[PDB]
């Protein structure tokens, strides 16, 4: 019962993540930052423009298969 | 440069 989320970076690159509806999104943020080789707190992760918290889950955010997460530099970063 | 390959990470 995974959904696949597409994570889009500042440079238009994509990394997809298969997650459960109950997965704490901290797991995704940490993995993504690791693969980019930057500290996790230098980034902010947005779903439809709203900030994804470590303890948010896809269910709480109303996410579904194929949904996009955008990654921006943290604004006081961070 | 070329198109990146597909990248899927499973968070189990």
């Amino acid at each position: 019962e995974y959904i696949k989320l597409k994570v889009i970076g500042q440079d238009s690159s994509e990394i997809h993540f298969k997650v459960k509806m109950t997965t704490h999104l901290k797991k995704l943020k940490e993995s993504y930052a690791q693969r980019q080789g930057v500290p996790m707190n230098s980034l902010r992760f947005l779903f439809e423009g709203q900030r994804i918290a470590d303890n948010h889950t896809p269910k709480e955010l109303g996410m579904e298969e194929e949904d996009v997460i955008e990654v921006y530099q943290e604004q006081t970063g961070g | 440069s070329g198109e990146a390959e597909e990248r899927i990470i499973v968070l189990s």
